[PDB]
């Protein structure tokens, strides 16, 4: 809790307002392109559930981790941007992402 | 109180 984009980023979405995640991944990507995953490629998900969809193109993220020596109150982050495939797992009516499963 | 899929949007949307 400190500069950079996932320091910054993590306590404005208050991610790390009352603890410090361990890792989060940003989208750099309109929201209705990341909707339309759900109907994109169907992937079984790492629990063996078949409720995930890979995107058929790569798309920009922001990989936020942990670094070993950050401890709440002072949440620290290391900031890895990557173009992946991402992986979700979709559900209700509209179908929609409710978490993501991975990155590849 | 906040849907799973909006919950999804705050964590991971930066659009």
């Amino acid at each position: 809790s400190s500069s950079n984009y996932c320091n910054q980023m993590m306590k404005s979405r208050n991610l790390t307002k009352d603890r410090c995640k361990p890792v989060n991944t940003f989208v750099h990507e309109s929201l209705a392109d990341v909707q339309a995953v759900c109907s994109q490629k169907n992937v079984a998900c790492k629990n063996g559930q078949t409720n995930c969809y890979q995107s058929y193109s790569t798309m920009s993220i922001t990989d936020c981790r942990e670094t070993g020596s950050s401890k709440y109150p002072n949440c620290a982050y290391k900031t890895t941007q990557a173009n992946k495939h991402i992986i979700v797992a979709c559900e209700g009516n509209p179908y929609v992402p409710v978490h993501f499963d991975a990155s590849v | 109180k906040e849907t799973a899929a909006a919950k999804f949007e705050r964590q991971h949307g930066d659009s």
